[PDB]
This record gives C-alpha cells, structure tokens and sequence, in this order.
C-alpha cells in the first residue's frame, strides 16, 4: 500500500434559511428497481455512495433511464431540487481561450481524468442533503437509502469543486514545468509543448507519476482523435485554426426560428470569414416571439444573404499567435452601421476578423462609430492576447485632429495609423466659431397647436427676405427644425442662422451625419452643400429682434 | 490587534460579486508578483470555489513612481457595508482644513496591513488576478487584514491612528490633520519652508510607531464660487449682444433681480449678426445694475451632509476644463477650472481622469466625501480607458452625459 495524499474537502453550505430536500420518491416498475439495486451495489463497493439509516430526514428521486442499443439501465438522481437550496459557487470555467490567441505547440497529449473526479471526496456535512431511495419490491420491505461520498453527477457544486481540485493538484507541476501548457475540459487534460516527442512523453509520464500522489489514474482519451480537435466549435489544427463547417441553407421560406440560426452561424463564422453582416437579417427580427412565423425577406436580406454565401464559398483559416511580432488591428466601413476588422500580424495572415454593429440611436456620425469600434477591439484584444493592437484605420489624422479638438466630449483612440482604404471616414459639415461677415442672417422660428397639431415655420433675414409656410400634424420641435431646414434651402453658400431652439442646438451641436429623422437628414444634406454656417442661439421671448418678429410670424 | 472588530454587512444584502475586467499582461504580472508577496506576508491567502463573492482589482503607478502599486476597487463591498460609527456618534469633519495656507497629503495605508481583519468579514474582500484569453483559472485570494481602500478599515483603525498622532498633535495645535480612507491631509497656515518641515516631521514620528515618502502639496487658500463676468465692451455688435442676454438670461435663474430688457431693446429689428450696435444709457446701466448683482454671492447656498455632492466638467479646448459642484441645480458650492493637465497634451481621457481626481481632492478636503460626476464622454470610452491614468486610492461614483449642455458657453 503506497501511502496516497486525500483531495481536500471544500465546505459547502445550504442557502442561508433553506433547509435540504425532502422530494417523495416515485413509485418505480420491479425491473428498475432491480437495476438500481444492481447498479447502487457496485457505487457502494467503489465507495461512490453509502447506506444511511431512517434517520436522515432529506430525499431526492431516483429514476431509472436506458439507451436504444445499450442494453442496460442507467441510474439518474433528480438533483434540481438540491440545486435549488446549495449556496453558489465561483464558476471558474464559464469562459474559453479563443484559437487566435493561443501560441502552435509542436506536440499535444490528450489525458482522461474520468476516474480522478471520483477520488474527490464531497464535504462530509453536506453529505446528508443527498440521500435517495431504491423503493422496494412490492414495497414490502424499507426502501433502501444511500446518500454520497463523492460530487454528485446533476449536483449544482460538482464542476466548479472538481476543476478547482484538479487545478491544485496540478499548480506544482505546472509551475515547476514552465515548459509545457496544461488545460481541463470535461474529463479531459490537454498537455502541450514544444519539446521534441521524447522529452514531451517524458513529462507526460512525469505528470502521471504526480497524479499518483493522490491515487490518481490517468490513462489516454479511448479512440485517440486525430487532428484536428473538434472543441467549442472550432477546428484546431497543428499550425493553424478556422470555425467547423459553415453551411447555409438553401430555402424558398424563412420562418422567424430560419433567421435566428443564420445570424448565430454568420455571428459564429464573422471571427475568421471577413466582411460578414448581419443587419438586413437582423432587421427581419426587429420585434417577433413566434418563431415558427414566415417573414419575407427583403431584396435587400436577400442580397446580404448572398454576399455571407460568397464570403463562405470557399473555407479560411486563422493563424496562432506569436509574441514576438505585432499587433495590428484594421478596420472598414461597410455601411448602414456596420464595421468589419482583421487583426494579423503579418500581411494577408488574419489572428481573427470581426464586426462591429452600430448602436440604436436617433442619430450618430461615422467617426463616433469608428471610435466605439477601435474600444470595442481594443477590450477583445486585451482579453485574448493581453495588449492593445496597433490601428489602421480609414480616418485621415487631419480629419480625427479636427474632430477631437472641436468635439464636445472628451475621446481618444490609442496608437493608430492611416490606411487609404475607401469609404473613408470624414466631416461631412463643420459650424463656424464666429458669425461670417457679409453672410445674410437668417432668423428662424417655428409653433405648432398641441391640440390641432398645426403649425409654422418661417425666417426673416436682414436683407428683408422672409418666408412662412404653415404645416399639417407638427409638433413645436418639428416645426423648429423645419425652420433651419428652410433657411439653409434659401440662403447662398454663406448663412448665418439665428435659432431659439434649445433641442434643435443640442441636435446640430452633437454633429450627426444620418438620423432616424428624414428632416434632420435633408438639414444635414443642406449644410454639407454650404460653404459656412454660423448657427446662433437666442432664449425665446425676449424680445430679441428678429426673432420676436418671427416668432409672432409663426405664432398663429 | 489579536481582537478583530466584528464587521457586518447591511440588512438582506448578500457579499459583492463584480465581474473582473480584462488586464494587459503586464498588469497582470505586476499584480502576480505583489500577491506572492503579500500572501508570503500573510495579508491575503487563496480561497476556494466555495466563496463566489469578487471585487475588481487593477494595477497603477502612483504619482511619478516606477513601481506597480496594487488597487482594489471596492466602491461595491464599500456601499454594502454597514454603516459605521466606530469610536463616536461621527466625526465633525474639520472646517478648518479648507482655509489652511497649505495641505499635505500623506498615503499611510500601508498601517492597514498591521490589523487582522474580522475572520466571518474576509470571504467578502474576495478578488482575482484574471488570466490572459482564459488559459487558465484566475488566482483567487482573500484578505485577512484591513485592505486598503475599505470602508472599514479607516473605520476600525481610527482608534490606534489618533493614538499614533497624539503626540504630534500634542505639540503642533495648529496644525490640522484629517483623514480620509488610506490618505492622512496634514495643513498648516506656516510659510511654505517651515509647513514641509514638520511633514517629514509627521512621518517619522508615524515611522517610530510601526511611512511611504510620498506626499502631496495643495493650497485650498483659492477654492470658492468663481464669479460670473461679462465682457467689456467699447462696440457691441449684434452677436455679442444677443451672446450677452443669453448669458444674463441664464444667470437669472441663479441671481434675482437680473434685467434684459434694456438691452434687448437695443436689438429691434432684423439686424446682421456683424452689426455694430451702440449702447445706450439706459442698457449701459442695466448692464451695471446687472454686473453689480453679480458680484454678490448666490443668495442661499448651504451644505447639506445628507444629500450627494454633484460635480459637473465641461471640456473648454486647449487642455481647460471647467467644472461646478453642487447639491441642488444653481446651488453652487464651488466652481473652478483647469488648464495644462501635465503630460497629456494630446489625450482628452488622460485630462479627463486628472481632472476627476483634482476636483475629488478638493472635494474631500472642503467636504469629507466624494462627489458623484457627470461626465462629458461616452461610456465605453470612458471605462476603457480611466484606469490607465488612475493614480488614487479612492475612486468616486460617475454618470455619462450625452446630450451637449448649452451651459458650456456661459462657463467659457
Ligand atoms: C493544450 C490545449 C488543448 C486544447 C484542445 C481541446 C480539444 N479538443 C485546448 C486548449 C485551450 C489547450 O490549451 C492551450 N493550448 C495552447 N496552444 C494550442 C495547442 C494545440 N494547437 C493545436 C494542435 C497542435 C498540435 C497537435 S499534434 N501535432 O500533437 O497532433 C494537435 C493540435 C494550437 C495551439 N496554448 C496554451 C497555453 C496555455 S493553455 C494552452
Ligand atoms: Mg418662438
């Protein structure tokens, strides 16, 4: 008997104020019963479980289920109940490496800890919450009652205990062995190195020489799988990585449950394939719970659709990663919100692609989306190699100095570089500081009825040009906005406009390019064709020339 | 200490569980190498999946320091415990501060580390240095001594520090000591040379009973309301007019008795923008009457300890920023503005965080406590880039403007 160091225990604990289970036992057929009897006896034998007296005061049901072909019963204790009352735990596992941020290893060995996640022993107090009972034959008899000694299959605690203890076991070996990468997934171990085959069998044996200190067997993983690993949905290959299979259907009718799988697969494919969107098909989603509903697609998903079958005509691949060369993050716009990026380190050699959507908004410029892109990449980048990535990006510095110099908010965007790759993004307008002298002064103002929904808009200019033009179903903003509109219409190349409204400033002082609203569009499609604009404010109602004579103008 | 101070949380509220944010991998390392140190120390030891709580942490660089310094960002687990009166009903903050001709400030967290903390407490002060792209499970650790920038730790140590400063104190009545969170502030109204020698008078005294060498030099001598000012003008055109009585128009609602009327009038008409427009007597008057009124103080404004400071910045250009705390809207209680943030030139974010700490700096020296902001950025700039500039143990609560004020042109 070679002495074996015990796996230690985590404390668990029950929801503060709630006590264990106590779910009734469902009445089982003779054969189940049989079986679970049959099965429960070998688990005692291996120490898995225990018999319990009458005692104990906590259930939880016992099923027993079967395969087509396998030719026996399985056992299924029906944890959710306990699950409901355990304490949370830190779940150290949620996340995933992503391939492109992974360093090639020259050799990979796959172990299977299978048999190690028993030897890992359930905290003792806790052990009495996880009773169940085999009813008997004919119930004539007690029913029989274990309870476990070990993390149970369907217990809530059982993953997060078992790879925190398997990480502990394991912090020796890694850090005395910086020459090799380990990683946990399911019941497997994945051990890699750049050591020639011999060393790395070498340290395979020796990690199974550790386990052995905790009684720990460790074979290989049964039918070795030859490259590449099919894993999280990706296919890892020795010198390179890409997404499993992407294949899209052909159909003449998509249901709403149709578009969702075909975004979830662009989405999927959009890290490797450059230039996915997903808008036009998302936008058929707009608001929707019946899946099984039939929504036509429009010329425009259609198209989209075909360009995603173009891109994903033919296979791509991503490289792995290495520290001693560059970052670089690219990025194009793509148009009606939507950005795509490469991030490579050599040439035509993507790490991974990308897309970035813009966000829901009544209005909104290309350099804001482009600067919300660079953080979105940045934070990614961060997050899978550690670093910020040098940018290439279609923005003149001419034109991003102009911006967040005159720009309202602070911004920033980190180390970056041009790259003459159209459409590029640009100031579409840009205000005057100062009023232009010889320009004519255009004082606007615009009412509308609350009740009748009527209105006016109009201007009067210091050369006596004036106009007002009453409008049907308005509102006082409408009717604002609707004013500036028809002085830019009007006046030459040179305009100074005089305004008292504060929400049609604070729209043009945020310096959109598009809107949801056609009128603050065909406004911006005016001050593109000016030479200068000079935009003023006055408060209303005070008697400030002009703008009291057109305030009366339009009012009523 | 062998005796730990019991520590609750509040009433029906469970430990804090805040996601970690990603780190550079230099980060990381750094914050590897000062968790070894600390847990060969004793001061934190790794914890188990039984313990689901987490507070963010990250790495900075104090002020003009090469050494990666630890910091817990603990502003949940801060508001999720209990509220304290340790020794006392309170402690009066120190009106007196805020007039010393000088304020130093001392970084003594480092006196934490020598108090055990309450065994029951410790699962809360949960945190993780995170890995790079999830290769492998974060290190999760534990406090079990008073972390630095608690709520409880000043809290609990106030008895042994004003033991420690006595002495000090005894000798020197004049000079007013404060403390906030890790940071001791330490003014004296003594000319410049003889205030610093009794800081490093301070320390060493500090250094006998159980230290850091950095310190912070502050003059609260020129904190107050900045006034309103108007141009002065020998022409007037049409737009500095109109320019004019929107600035009036806006003080109005913080100074009774503001008039226009005189000097709308001089606008009849439907003028051009560029036009010079003469001053009569009776606007030129008005325009007296009203920049008499201004000279004033705002009529009823008064600190109230029980409502939240709001601080307010407004980007000016060429590296100026204005900004306004208050509690009520017009209400100021103080107002400021800042030029020539050092070594950021050509880094709005950089200015931006610089400025958050200064005014949070004045904040606690004139009122004890942090202000919540309203900042001119947009969100995921913000949070993407703050801490790299961050160079405080405190951090303040902030909330994001979008929409551009009209206000900014009245603070130019
Ligand atoms: C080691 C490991 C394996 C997997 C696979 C799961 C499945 N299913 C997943 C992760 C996250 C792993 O974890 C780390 N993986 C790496 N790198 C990889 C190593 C593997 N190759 C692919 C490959 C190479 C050689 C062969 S081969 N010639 O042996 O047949 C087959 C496949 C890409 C890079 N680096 C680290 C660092 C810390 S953890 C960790
Ligand atoms: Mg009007």
């Amino acid at each position: 008997m070679v002495p074996i160091s015990p796996i230690e225990t985590v404390p668990v604990k029950l929801k503060p104020g709630m006590d264990g289970p106590k779910v009734k036992q469902w009445p089982l057929t003779e054969e189940k019963i049989k079986a679970l009897v049959e099965i429960c006896t070998e688990m005692e034998k291996e120490g898995k479980i225990s018999k319990i007296g009458p005692e104990n005061p906590y259930n939880t049901p016992v099923f027993a289920i079967k395969k087509k072909d396998s030719t026996k019963w399985r056992k299924l204790v029906d944890f959710r109940e306990l699950n409901k009352r355990t304490q949370d735990f830190w779940e150290v596992q949620l996340g995933i490496p992503h391939p492109a941020g992974l360093k090639k290893k020259k050799s990979v060995t796959v172990l299977d800890v299978g048999d190690a996640y028993f030897s890992v022993p359930l905290d003792e107090d806790f052990r009495k919450y996880t009773a169940f009972t085999i009813p008997s034959i004919n119930n004539e008899t007690p029913g029989i009652r274990y309870q476990y000694n070990v993390l149970p299959q369907g217990w809530k605690g059982s993953p997060a205990i078992f790879q925190s203890s398997m990480t502990k076991i394991l912090e020796p070996f890694a850090a005395q062995n910086p020459d090799i990468v380990i990683y946990q997934y399911m019941d497997d171990l994945y051990v890699g190195s750049d050591l020639e085959i011999g060393q790395h069998r070498t340290k395979i044996e020796e990690l199974r020489q550790h386990l052995l200190r905790w009684g720990l067997t460790t074979p290989d993983k049964k039918h070795q799988k030859e490259p590449p690993f099919l894993w999280m949905g990706y296919e890892l290959h020795p010198d390179k990585w890409t997404v499993q299979p992407i294949v899209l259907p052909e159909k003449d009718s998509w249901t709403v449950n149709d578009i969702q799988k075909l975004v979830g697969k662009l989405n999927w494919a959009s890290q490797i394939y450059p230039g996915i969107k997903v808008r036009q098909l998302s936008k058929l989603l707009r608001g929707t719970k019946a899946l099984t509903e039939v929504i036509p697609l429009t010329e425009e998903a259609e198209l989209e659709l075909a360009e995603n079958r173009e891109i994903l005509k033919e296979p791509v691949h991503g490289v792995y990663y290495d520290p001693s060369k560059d970052l670089i993050a690219e990025i194009q716009k793509q148009g009606q919100g939507q950005w795509t990026y490469q991030i490579y380190q050599e040439p035509f050699k993507n790490l991974k692609t990308g897309k970035y959507a813009r966000m829901r908004g009544a209005h909104t410029n290309d350099v804001k989306q482009l600067t919300e892109a660079v953080q979105k990449i940045t934070t990614e980048s961060i997050v899978i190699w550690g670093k910020t990535p040098k940018f290439k990006l279609p923005i003149q510095k001419e034109t991003w100095e102009t911006w967040w110099t005159e720009y309202w908010q602070a911004t920033w965007i980190p180390e970056w570089e041009f790259v003459n790759t159209p459409p590029l993004v640009k100031l579409w307008y840009q205000l005057e500081k100062e009023p232009i002298v010889g320009a004519e002064t255009f004082y606007v103002d615009g009412a509308a009825n609350r009740e009748t929904k009527l209105g006016k808009a109009g201007y009067v200019t210091n050369k006596g040009r004036q106009k007002v033009v009453p409008l049907t179903n308005t509102t006082n903003q409408k009717t604002e906005l609707q004013a500036i509109y028809l002085a830019l219409q009007d006046s030459g190349l040179e305009v100074n406009i005089v305004t008292d409204s504060q929400y049609a400033l604070g729209i043009i002082q945020a310096q959109p390019d598009k809107s949801e609203s056609e009128l603050v569009n065909q406004i911006i499609e005016q001050l593109i064709k000016k030479e200068k604009v000079y935009l003023a404010w006055v408060p209303a109602h005070k008697g400030i020339g002009g703008n009291e004579q057109v305030d009366k103008l339009v009012s009523a | 200490p062998i005796e730990t101070v019991p520590v609750k949380l509040k009433p029906g509220m469970d430990g804090p569980k805040v996601k970690q944010w990603p780190l550079t991998e230099e980060k990381i390392k750094a914050l590897v190498e000062i968790c070894t140190e600390m847990e060969k120390e004793g001061k934190i030891s790794k914890i188990g999946p039984e313990n689901p709580y987490n507070t963010p942490v990250f790495a900075i660089k104090k002020k003009d320091s090469t050494k990666w310094r630890k910091l817990v960002d603990f502003r949940e687990l801060n508001k999720r415990t209990q509220d304290f009166w340790e020794v006392q009903l309170g402690i009066p903050h120190p009106a007196g501060l805020k007039k010393k001709k000088s304020v130093t400030v001392l970084d003594v967290g480092d006196a934490y580390f020598s108090v055990p903390l309450d065994e029951d407490f410790r699962k809360y002060t949960a945190f993780t240095i995170p890995s790079i792209n999830n290769k492998t499970p974060g290190i999760r650790y534990q406090y079990n001594v008073l972390p630095q920038g608690w709520k409880g730790s000043p809290a609990i140590f106030q008895s042994s520090m004003t033991k420690i400063l006595e002495p000090f104190k005894k000798q020197n009545p004049d000079i007013v000591i404060y403390q906030y969170m890790d940071d001791l502030y330490v003014g004296s109204d003594l000319e410049i040379g003889q205030h610093r020698t009794k800081i490093e008078e301070l320390r060493q005294h500090l250094l006998r009973w159980g230290f850091l060498w950095m310190g912070y030099e502050l003059h609260p001598d020129k904190w107050t309301v900045q006034p309103i000012v108007l141009p002065e003008k020998d022409s007037w055109t049409v737009n500095d007019i109109q320019k004019l009585v929107g600035k009036l128009n806006w003080a109005s609602q913080i100074y009774p008795g503001i008039k226009v009327r005189q000097l709308s009038k001089l606008l009849r008409g439907t003028k051009a923008l560029t036009e010079v427009i003469p001053l009569t007597e009776e606007a030129e008057l008005e325009l007296a009457e009203n920049r008499e009124i201004l000279k004033e103080p705002v009529h009823g404004v008064y600190y109230d300890p029980s409502k939240d400071l709001i601080a307010e910045i407004q980007k000016q250009g060429q590296g100026q920023w204005t900004y306004q705390i208050y509690q009520e809207p017009f209400k100021n209680l103080k107002t400021g503005k800042y030029a020539r943030m050092r070594g950021a030139h050509t880094n709005d974010v950089k200015q931006l965080t610089e400025a958050v700490q200064k005014i949070t700096t004045e904040s606690i020296v004139i009122w004890g406590k942090t202000p919540k902001f309203k900042l001119p950025i947009q969100k995921e700039t913000w949070e993407t880039w703050w801490t790299e500039y961050w160079q405080a143990t405190w951090i303040p609560e902030w909330e994001f403007v979008n929409t551009p004020p009209l206000v900014k042109l009245w603070y130019q």
